[PDB]
DNA sequence: AAATAAGATCACTACTGGGCAGTACCAGACTCGAACTGATG
DNA sequence: CATCAGTTCGAGTCTGGTACTGCCCAGTAGTGATCTTATTT
């Protein structure tokens, strides 16, 4: 009977062990909405979810509904939605039959597109509202929107496909194939004894080149449609590909990804249909690799760190200065990276206390001036004549204000 | 009446309910006054009277609303 | 039947919890321009 | 020899794990006036 963002703010962030799930608990977890996409991944965050819920549930298969057992297999990119995204006929054929509503963890990977049940794609967007949604939300409701709380189910999809039978048929064909291999390998996520490591897919790769290119990355990889560095990348480093990756490999090779990540069922098979098809030639590359000078930008930050400007730039900001991208910068200057970014947080909280202590300030005097003239002073009366009537959320302007009516009485 | 209609609006011709035997001992004047509104306002929704007493509006569909918080008084005005 | 109670409703007032759109940081990681270098027909 | 496949270096691009800002609305318990219904004599 508690909204998702209450239970968790008021009773999982407790539990946690960390500075920034404490800190949340009294401000609005925010942190842990904007980023709930890997609540379901298979990274910490997960897993520390994973262990709290067992430890406030006393359950034992709550990682299943995870991908912590694909860690080492599989990479986060472009593996999970921002978005929240919901078959309705779904929803509506669980309501009506009585069934409880639930929210599969297949809707979560952005690969998959449509619901392989019901032959209609999944809707990402609220129908009443044209608004976006999380994972999971302060006012999350299994079938309601988080942001409007109204019933997301329909007897009928409310998108329909365009009118082509050129290309559209294959699209969802290709569709249906990664919605079958993806639900498959969350299937077996479960029947297998232990978790496939990385080697697995290197000795897939030692058979299928030998197998197909004749020992020839180069050839395989102009088959696949892939850069042969990446191919260098995956084969003999420990690279993981993307999901997409994968399973555009497999259907061009018409062999599960579950039996491609096995090294025995490769071995005895004799793939022909794979050196037949190849439909990858135009693909649009990378821009390019702009020149980086480690004399221009140590001698540009350093002038930007020694100059005092008002206020102190974020790094986000000396980066578009720059026109550079932030983790290029940081990749060979962490220290100093480090050092910008501690001179912005403290003038921060300093500008922070001096203003809200002034806010005090302005405060009391209203208080003062309300009580001159006899009217009752009120919260809303003095919220009246403040430029920002909001400033009372924080708990020591609010603090001040009782202090000063106490002192006079009230 | 049809004649004048076509040239003159904002004129009904005729209007007429039919007492309601009260629920309670005493007859309602409020809900014959609320009943005797509505079926007297239901020309197009061009004729917009904008009655004195608040509380007695139109709508999205341009039927006649009136809530409980309107008096006796207030209806017959 | 008139008189006296009493709950219901509207309206206003004062009080006190308390969250969401948004910003910021830090390395780990993947992918592939661009080039380097050796085997080969 | 010049063409092509296997190798390095490093930037473009993701993304999770961690931490924090800045601001008003809503739910609730009171009183006061005014119905609407319900007991007394
Ligand atoms: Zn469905
Ligand atoms: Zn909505």
């Amino acid at each position: 009977g508690v909204l998702p963002g209450v239970l968790m703010t008021r009773e999982i962030a407790p539990l946690v062990n960390k500075i920034y799930f404490q800190n949340g608990a009294n401000r609005g977890f925010r942190e842990i909405f904007n980023r709930s996409q890997a609540l379901n991944g298979m990274g910490e965050m997960a897993a520390d979810l994973v262990q709290v819920l067992q430890k406030l549930t006393l359950r034992d298969d709550l990682r299943f509904l995870t991908m912590l057992f694909w860690s080492n297999i599989l990479t986060p990119r472009n593996l999970f939605r921002t978005r929240k995204a919901w078959c309705p006929i779904c929803y509506q054929e669980r309501h009506q039959n009585g069934l409880v509503v639930y929210e599969q963890l297949l809707w979560t990977i952005n690969l998959i597109t449509i619901c392989p049940q019901h032959q209609k794609p999944l809707v990402e967007l609220c129908p009443h509202c044209n608004h976006e949604s999380p994972l999971l939300n302060w006012r999350s409701r299994p079938g309601y929107c988080s942001k409007c709380g109204e019933w997301l189910g329909a007897n009928q999809c409310l998108k329909t496909f365009t009118d082509g039978e050129g290309s559209i048929k294959l699209q969802l064909e290709w569709q249906y194939w990664t919605a079958n291999v993806v639900g498959e390998l969350i299937l077996a996520s479960q029947c297998f004894e232990s978790a496939p490591s990385k080697e697995n897919i290197t000795k897939s790769l030692n058979i299928v080149i030998d197998k197909v290119a004749e020992n020839n990355a180069a050839a395989f990889s102009r088959l696949i449609g892939v850069p042969k560095n990446s191919l260098w990348m995956w084969q003999s480093t420990k690279t993981l590909p993307e999901l997409n990756t994968l399973l555009k490999i497999c259907y061009e090779l018409e062999i599960s990804l579950v039996e491609f990540l096995t090294p025995k069922n490769l071995i005895t098979k004799s793939f022909t249909k794979i050196s037949q098809k190849h439909l990858q030639l135009s693909r649009t590359p990378r821009v390019s690799p702009k020149s980086f000078d480690q004399y221009q930008v140590k001698d540009a930050l350093l002038a930007i760190l020694a100059g005092n400007e008002e206020p102190p730039p974020t790094m986000e900001e000396v980066g578009k200065r720059l026109g550079h991208h932030n983790r290029t910068i940081s990749r060979h200057f962490p220290d100093l990276c480090s050092a910008i970014s501690a001179k912005c947080r403290n003038y921060n909280k300093a500008c922070r206390l001096k203003s809200i202590e002034k806010l005090c300030s302005e405060v009391r005097e209203i208080v003062l001036s309300l009580n001159a003239q006899g009217v009752y002073p009120t919260e809303g009366r003095v919220c009246e004549l403040m430029p920002n009537p909001g400033c009372f959320r924080y708990k020591q302007v609010r603090a001040a204000f009782n202090d000063a009516r106490r002192e006079f009485g009230l | 009446a049809l004649p004048k209609l076509e040239s003159d609006r904002a004129r009904v011709p005729v209007v007429g309910i039919e007492a309601i035997a009260p629920e309670s001992r005493y007859f309602n004047w409020k809900e014959y006054y609320t009943r005797a509104l509505i079926t007297l306002e239901e020309p197009l929704i061009d004729h917009k009277f904008d009655y004195g007493v608040r509380g007695i509006s139109r709508d999205n569909f341009g039927k006649i609303n009136v809530e409980s918080k309107v008096v006796a008084p207030a209806l017959r005005r």
